[PDB]
């Protein structure tokens, strides 16, 4: 695979190791644990 | 003299709905392969 660059707040696609989307990316205040990689909401979409 | 209260409902929330957001979401192909199948979103809509 190739990298690029990281661009915020614009409607971008987006593929994560392996994660595709599309959607806007924003910084978080969430914390996490070392053994962790990503979180989820009620439908198990990945929000973090 | 006597004052007695009585409640009665009159009006309910109004909802809508999005057909390709909640059974395709961010992805094209299946958008691409729920364009044959017919026009449950018109019922949907004229209904709602």
């Amino acid at each position: 695979k190739k990298s690029t660059n990281l661009v915020k707040n614009k409607c971008v696609n987006f593929n994560f190791n392996g994660l595709k989307g599309t959607g806007v990316l924003t910084e978080s205040n969430k914390k996490f644990l070392p053994f962790q990689q990503f979180g989820r909401d009620i439908a198990d979409t990945t929000d973090a | 003299i006597s004052v007695t209260t009585e409640i009665l409902p009159v009006s309910m929330t109004k909802t809508s709905v999005d057909c390709t957001m909640y059974i395709c979401g961010d992805s094209t192909e299946c958008s691409n392969l729920l364009l044959q199948y017919g026009s449950f979103c018109t019922q949907l809509k004229r209904a709602l």
